[PDB]
DNA sequence: CAAGCATAAAAGATCTAAACATAAAATCTGT
DNA sequence: ACAGATTTTATGTTTAGATCTTTTATGCTTG
């Protein structure tokens, strides 16, 4: 049937916020913070009055789509009377930002009706001399992602320039910095903290189980005539949003207080609107939310016990040797040669006990060791995973570790996770839970 | 051909000459009247800012709307008589005459905290100089304004000046040679006075300790007739920078600023406000535009108790003109923000401001969010919180391992099993509510909850492979988290 | 360390093959990849370790391991000579035994010495 | 929405979610999405299997690991974007831009967007997959890169007729937890049972087994004028099955691993076939047994070329390293209690190069002096030290004559205790107080 | 003897200066 | 005197060498 083809291609990008802007499902929570930014946005373009502000909140907050949703309204109507320019804070560096404002610069300025050839200095003063200097003027609209990377240590170089630029240029400019750090004007040196206009609004979080529950309902009730099954479909998914113990519900109940985060469960919700393959299983899965639950199963299925069940008899005693050895040593700390050594002890009392069990041989519980490593159950001793920046990666990569250079068997290894947890995963029916605990 | 070892293909050079103007005219007798070339100084090349001036011009408009608060908002923004800095602009003004009627180089330093009209009042200065030499009492000079950081790179600030001297394209080194040039050798008879607003440099100076330098010993010479404004935030930069030893031999009048305290910042605002305040506007309820003097008329005033409840916040902390400016334009914005919503008005019976509205815009700029972000975060969120606070309670040194850190959570969640949440979170907070999930490690959004602290800025972690024994140290101050828990409603009750 | 590695194995190809046969390639393992469109040739790239004892063999093996993923073409074939100076006791103890276990499908042990067979 | 979902072994769930978010409509189609899963966990099987059932939508494949650093990777992103593009539409004019001209992101944002404006007369929305395949195998990786790739498609024109969409493909779980609050959607990769892992080896390796040209010579010289196809399969699925029964414990759920341990053992599991073996299962286990037992994944079939000088030197300085110094006067008297913690588990500990001489002198056999150090003993020292064998305790730039370097052996117990057999001098003998 | 107490030195984060490297504009050299 | 040869300003790319800081392997020391 094409009915329930179209009804769920509708429904997918609804929930995927693709939809076409004027009809863009906007939730109840954070309507007075697009009022707000509308409120800036068009107070600037509309009276080409200039001034700045500091978007802060979480990642998935919604501040680039509320943004975008600002531009996207306000430019099918005033398109003349403004050139947008997107900064990113992760891909544009210091020497790059200036490469990149003058290339959208002149590329806005192309599409309405050169800067970029050069220097960079030249660019930076091309760039200068044009913007900070009846009819109106073209506003200039700059939008940075993640300014707190431009917010630096000790230069502040262009939040400077763009600041004052704001402040005391004639050509109207709007800078939205949308940034994730709560304390974000401590980042901003003294100069820059003065420039800029003390204007901070912070995103809108989630106060209720109700307007995460009205927030669904707005974005899983499609509210147009596209398939004949939008009549029906609709009160369906009221029902399920009716009644308080209905398994959807309980799976945002579920989803506020661990996550609170809206696009985890659109996440969740896009397979189980995409599998199905007729409104009858459409209905029953939403009904049943089965799916929800494969895909939360799926999720955690692989991080540390969907990990740890997966060890085969040898690695899981290997395991659970190392673990005894840790947990028995001051500091945590063990090396291949302690945890054989008592892997062999645990095996030959176990044996003595007594079918029987293969004590495996050094060179072939190497194999285990080295796997065992590998799936990021031993850390070596005090080794830090990923550097935070280019610079301290490259600085790393030069050097040479110690850790490196000493025999295999005698690298001291720390463990992820304590005995306790392992007797706590183990099933007890299993052959080495007495070993689990001294 | 060659084989290139690694290639850089985005390289862009500038046209710029080599030569510096010690070897452009070969003697020392045969340089010319620099005062009247072609090229020196400002006698050519305006065309490139009227070139990009009518790049951003549009030719479309549509009825623009400007409220009764437009006004005040266009007035008191920073863009634009100074009645509080009349002593500095004195001296500093006395001393430029001084220097530039008597033919001789100076240098004066001044320094001051941010926003407290330095460079405005320097540039008044400047302003009110030229002025008097277009009266034909000085000999006529060029202003050349070098920012130190309005630059890609500080030894840019050397060509900059040359560029705006000699109307030549310089490399750095060729400017520093022909600059030096033209300040040592020279005759006086054909040189005009220069004079070099050195903003901001304390972004010059940094490791190269050679722009001030340079500047400072420039104005030494008895040929060059330069007077260098130098301006700064610390006022001991020279003598730290330099040395007392040059600092002594270079003879520099130095100025220092102090921030406004109320009365001057409360007669700043007014002053700023003397054509607006109490005063008539034709308003049209159709569309709200207000004209100065259906259409009504409607008084504007500013409250004067605001003004000085604003300029006693604000000076007592920094003193900075420019936030005493911004909260005040923030304070009619918020009102104009009321004015319509309950109107109602758009875009394309006495309106007055009040204490409320400074109060809310001062509340605004000072109180912080973190203690109101906590409140709103999620139950995990809390948890976690609860557990750090506890463990660094227990051991008190303010950084917690976290896998203690999860332990401490584990036994927080088992020992409270009769509490009315406890039963019914324990399920969907290890197993995630569905069956078939084997019991979780860890809590359902560890990971998620945690990269939510460290990105919000409100908790750090160390760099470590071990995510077990990794630290994590809070960076708001403890009061505020533990305000955050006792502010919850079940976590005070366990 | 492994990059490095990559880049001077990369740039001799480029030089011999360059030399050999009389625009840029950038310096990765790509330019295998290409090497048959380039210069319309087969290739038979032979690696000579120096002196394999000195190199720490973590980046040693994670070399060896980034060379295993150009077997992907069908037109490159790889050789590697290992000048070890001990024995192979030590190459079996320090290599991870994934890596033991790709070299064993085709490895010689070569005994070349001045002192050998007097 | 209206793609094939291909049939997978044992990935059901992975390709009916990996259906539901790729698509060849951009609008439904997710900008970023992680194929998690550790190694043999059957990822760019499933995703190379869904990418050939749905030919109607394109795809460009990358391998981060051949492209070491991220300069390299933005390069190669550029070129085989191009290429791909100037091969999906031959008739589009456009002109070239060279992919060694990017060295930064904000490069490859500009490359792009200046590739895709020249593409605009496409009839139809079109979305072009990027995979990423192996980006947590960097070798140059930091935290710091990921998320350049993440907010990319942030930079690139919205209405442009073709949008690049990024299929990562990690392989850590510990790198992507780093990113789980940018809430990509993701596709975590569970590893694989015995069973499964079997039934995965079974599948994709009895038709390789089957057609071994060794198996046919040994039934060609045998004359076994008797068999089918159903046969072969039989014996080849007997053998996939008794290696994993034999060496899961050992090998785990690594395909490759067992991938490699079947090509090694089936030439001569296939030479001990005869007439009557082959048709009796219990046969060939009964007789090859030998197989089975005791895995052979090592170089040598199934020692150090020093001087007897250099050997002893080794010797000494192990002995230096595992004994206390307190207890060497005591014990070396040649001319409470010893502990029991067994110090050969231990790292070794540091000495001094006069000690590491008086002990080589005191144990070394009587010539013809007690061998007083000359030239040849300081010179093996050195010899030992550049094939690092007696670790220094400073970084490079090594000066051996200050009076603040120390020297420990850097050899296990196995390479000594056999170097000590090689020379037959006795090695547990000064160790049988800690046995 | 171990704990306590102290100083000391290994392991590595973080960084800079030097050797090695390429490249575009302007200068200096011969017909 | 016009195109080639050399220089001058302006980076990028690896190797060799430095000090700070944190942790922990050494001694000092009663019975
Ligand atoms: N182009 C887009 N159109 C519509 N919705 C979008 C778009 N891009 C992202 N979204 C949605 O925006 C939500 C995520 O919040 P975003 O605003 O995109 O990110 P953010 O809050 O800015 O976080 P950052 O970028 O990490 S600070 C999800 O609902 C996305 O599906
Ligand atoms: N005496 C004054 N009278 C009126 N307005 C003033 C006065 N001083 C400062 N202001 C206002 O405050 C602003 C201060 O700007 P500047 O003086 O350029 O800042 P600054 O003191 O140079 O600070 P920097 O640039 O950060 S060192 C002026 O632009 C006016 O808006
Ligand atoms: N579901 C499956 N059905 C059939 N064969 C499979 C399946 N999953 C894995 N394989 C086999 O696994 C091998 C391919 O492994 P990959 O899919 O490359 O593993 P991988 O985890 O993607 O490897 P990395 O992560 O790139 S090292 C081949 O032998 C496949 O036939
Ligand atoms: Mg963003
Ligand atoms: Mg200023
Ligand atoms: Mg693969």
């Amino acid at each position: 049937d094409p009915g329930f083809g179209s009804l769920q291609r509708r429904l997918l990008q609804q929930l995927y916020g693709t939809l076409p802007t004027d009809e863009k499902i906007i939730f109840t929570y954070l309507q007075d913070c697009q009022q707000e930014i509308d409120r800036i946005i068009k107070q600037s373009i509309i009276q080409k009055e200039s001034h700045s502000v500091i978007l802060v909140g979480p990642r998935q907050s919604y501040k680039t789509y509320l943004l975008d949703y600002e531009l996207s309204l306000l430019q099918q109507s005033y398109k003349e009377q403004f050139i947008t320019i997107r900064l990113n804070g992760f891909i544009h560096s210091e020497q790059t930002a200036i490469n990149g404002i003058a290339t959208q610069l002149e590329q806005q300025l192309q599409k309405i009706h050169t800067i970029s050839s050069g220097s960079l200095t030249e660019v930076f003063e091309k760039i200068l001399l044009l913007l900070d200097s009846s009819i109106t003027k073209i506003t200039v609209v700059f939008i940075f992602d993640e300014i707190d990377t431009f917010a630096g240590p000790v230069r502040q170089t262009l939040l400077y320039n763009l600041f004052d630029m704001v402040e005391h240029s004639r050509v109207p400019v709007c800078i939205f910095g949308c940034t994730t750090k709560l304390n974000i004007l401590e980042y901003l040196e003294k100069r820059v903290k003065s420039r800029f206009s003390q204007r901070v609004i912070y995103m809108p979080q989630i106060q209720n189980l109700d307007d995460m529950v009205d927030a669904v309902r707005n974005l899983l009730t499609v509210r147009s005539e596209i398939s004949p099954w939008v009549s029906q479909w609709n009160e369906t998914l009221e029902k399920e949003l009716s009644d308080p113990r209905s398994n959807l519900n309980r799976h945002i109940r579920m989803n506020f207080e661990t996550f609170r985060s809206l696009p985890t469960l659109k996440n969740s919700i896009i397979p189980l609107v995409a599998t199905s393959k007729n409104f009858g299983s459409l209905c029953t899965a939403i009904k049943s939310c089965s799916f929800l639950d494969i895909y939360n199963k799926n999720q955690l299925s692989n991080n540390l016990t969907g990990r740890l069940q997966s060890l085969s008899d040898l690695e899981l005693a290997i395991l659970i040797s190392a673990a005894r050895v840790a947990l028995r040593a001051k500091d945590g700390s063990f090396n291949f040669n302690l945890a054989y050594a008592e892997y062999e002890k645990m095996i030959k009392a176990i044996n003595s006990r007594i079918n029987t069990i293969k004590l495996w041989l050094k060179k072939d519980v190497k194999n285990v060791w080295e796997n065992l490593v590998q799936l990021d159950f031993f850390t070596e001793k005090s080794a830090v995973g990923l550097r935070d920046n280019a610079t301290a990666a490259f600085y790393a990569s030069n050097y040479q570790f110690q850790g490196t250079m000493i025999p295999f068997d005698l690298r001291s290894y720390q463990m992820q996770i304590i005995l306790q947890e392992l007797r706590r995963i183990i099933p007890k029916s299993n052959m080495y839970y007495s070993w689990t605990q001294l | 051909p060659v084989i290139r070892k690694f290639t850089k293909k985005n390289v862009a050079r500038a046209k710029k000459k080599y030569t510096p103007f010690s070897k452009r005219f070969k003697s020392i007798a045969a340089i010319p009247d620099l005062t009247s070339l072609p090229e020196f100084y400002g006698n050519s090349s305006e065309l490139m800012a009227s070139r990009f001036e009518n790049k951003l011009k549009t030719t479309q408009k549509h009825q623009i709307v400007e409220t009764i608060f437009s006004k005040v908002k266009k007035q008191l923004n920073s863009s634009y008589y100074l009645p509080a800095r009349e002593n500095e602009f004195a001296s500093i003004y006395l001393s430029a005459y001084s220097a530039i009627e008597s033919d001789s180089a100076t240098t004066i330093y001044v320094a001051g905290t941010p926003g407290v009209g330095k460079t405005l009042t320097v540039r008044e200065v400047v302003k009110e100089l030229l002025s008097s030499s277009a009266q034909r009492e000085i000999p006529d000079f060029l202003y050349v304004e070098i920012n130190g950081l309005k630059m890609v790179k500080p030894t840019d600030c050397y060509e900059t000046l040359w560029n705006k001297v000699s109307g030549e394209r310089l490399t750095w080194a060729a400017s520093m040679e022909s600059l030096e040039f033209y300040f040592k050798r020279v005759p006086k008879n054909k040189k005009k006075t220069i004079v070099v607003l050195l903003d901001e440099l304390d972004a010059m100076v940094t490791k190269s300790q050679d722009i001030m330098y340079n500047f400072f010993n420039w104005t030494t010479y008895e040929n060059a007739k330069l007077i260098v404004i130098a301006v700064a935030n610390t006022m001991d930069l020279p003598e730290r920078q330099l040395g007392n030893k040059i600092t002594s031999r270079i003879g520099f009048t130095r100025i220092m600023f102090t921030g406004y305290t109320h009365e001057e910042l409360k007669n700043i605002i007014d002053l700023r406000l003397k054509g607006l305040n109490d005063s008539f506007f034709y308003v049209d309820t159709k569309t709200g535009n207000a004209i100065l003097i259906d259409v009504r008329k409607v008084r504007l005033r500013m409250s004067a108790d605001a003004i000085e409840i604003a300029s006693r916040k604000v000076a007592s902390v920094s003193g900075d003109a420019r936030r005493a400016l911004k909260v005040c334009k923030r304070a009619a914005e918020i009102a104009e923000k009321h004015y319509m919503a309950k109107h109602g008005y758009g875009y394309d019976g006495v309106q007055t401001v009040h204490i409320t509205h400074v109060m809310k815009a001062l509340n605004e700029t000072l109180n912080s969010h973190v203690i109101t972000f906590m409140t709103r975060l999620s139950f995990t969120a809390k948890l976690f919180i609860y557990a750090l606070l506890n463990l660094m309670k227990k051991n008190g040194s303010q950084e917690q391992e976290l896998g203690d850190i999860v332990d401490e959570i584990k036994l927080l969640i088992e020992v409270n099993g009769s509490n009315k949440f406890v039963m019914e979170i324990a399920k969907t907070l290890f197993q995630q509510g569905s069956d078939n999930i084997s019991e979780q490690l860890r809590i359902i959004s560890w990971d998620f909850v945690l990269n939510q602290l460290l990105d919000a800025g409100i908790l750090f972690k160390q760099t470590m492979k071990n995510d077990r024994i990794c630290c994590v140290k809070l960076n708001i101050s403890v009061e505020e988290a533990k305000r955050a828990m006792n502010e919850d409603e079940t976590l005070r009750n366990l | 360390n492994v990059r490095m590695m990559l880049r001077r194995s990369m740039y001799k190809l480029y030089s011999a093959a360059d030399a050999e046969e009389h625009n840029d390639v950038s310096y990765d393992l790509s330019l295998v990849e290409n090497f048959k469109r380039l210069f319309g040739k087969d290739l038979a790239m032979v690696f000579n370790f120096k002196d394999v004892d000195s190199i720490n063999f973590n980046t040693l093996d994670n070399f060896i391991i980034l060379l295993k993923s150009a077997f992907k073409y069908d037109h490159v074939k790889i050789s590697l000579i290992f000048n070890i100076n001990t024995n192979l006791s030590n190459i079996e103890k320090n290599l991870r035994q994934s890596t033991i276990r790709l070299l064993k499908r085709n490895y010689h042990k070569l005994d070349v010495s001045s002192n050998k067979g007097f | 929405m209206n793609v094939t979902t291909p049939e997978v072994a044992f990935r059901e769930y992975q390709t009916n979610c990996l259906a539901s978010y790729i698509s060849a409509d951009p609008d439904i189609t997710p900008s970023n999405l992680i194929l998690q899963g550790y190694s043999g966990t059957g990822k760019t099987y499933t995703l190379k299997k869904y990418f050939n059932a749905n030919p109607n939508l394109h795809a460009v494949w990358l391998e981060p690991v051949e492209l070491v650093s991220w300069k390299p990777l933005l390069q190669a992103i550029a070129r085989t974007v191009q290429y791909k593009l100037k091969t999906l539409y031959p008739n589009i004019p456009t002109t070239d831009y060279d992919p060694l001209q990017v060295e930064e992101p904000f490069l490859l944002v500009k490359t792009l967007h200046n590739i895709f404006v020249q593409y605009e007369s496409l009839q139809e929305k079109t979305c072009l997959f990027l995979i990423l395949d192996g980006f947590d195998s960097l070798q140059d990786l930091d935290a710091a890169l990921f998320n350049k790739y993440i907010k990319l498609n942030e930079l690139l024109p919205k209405d442009s007729k073709i949008n690049i969409k990024f299929i990562y493909t990690m392989l850590e779980t510990s790198f992507l937890q780093r990113y789980s609050t940018h809430c990509i959607p993701t596709v975590m990769f569970p590893r694989y049972n015995v069973d499964e892992v079997s039934t995965i080896l079974v599948m994709s390796r009895c038709g390789e087994l089957m057609e071994d040209s060794c198996l046919r010579k040994r039934i060609i010289e045998e004359q076994i004028t008797d068999c089918t196809d159903d046969q072969f399969q039989n014996v080849a699925a007997n053998f996939i099955h008794l290696i994993v029964q034999a060496f899961h414990s050992y090998t785990g759920n690594d395909i490759f691993a067992l991938n490699d341990l079947i090509d090694f053992k089936w030439p001569k599991y296939v030479s001990r076939i005869t007439k009557e073996n082959i048709f009796e299962p219990l046969a060939l286990y009964k007789s090859a047994i030998k197989l089975f037992l005791s895995t052979d994944d090592n170089l040598s079939e199934n020692t150090y070329d020093l001087s007897i000088i250099s050997k002893y030197l080794l010797i000494a300085s192990y002995i230096c390293s595992y004994l206390e110094p307190r207890y060497d006067a005591s014990i070396f008297s040649r001319k409470r209690k010893k502990k029991e913690v067994n110090p050969r588990y231990l790292q070794p500990s540091l000495f001094a190069i006069e000690r590491l001489l008086a002990i080589f002198q005191a144990i070394f056999p009587i010539q013809g002096s007690l061998m007083k150090a000359n030239i040849e003993v300081f010179q093996n020292l050195s010899e030992l030290h550049t094939l690092k064998l007696i670790a220094t305790t400073m970084n490079k730039n090594i000066d051996y004559l200050s009076p603040k370097v120390r020297w420990k052996v850097n050899v296990p117990w196995e390479i000594i205790k056999e170097i000590s057999e090689s020379v037959h001098f006795n090695i547990s003998d000064y160790f049988s107080d800690i046995h």
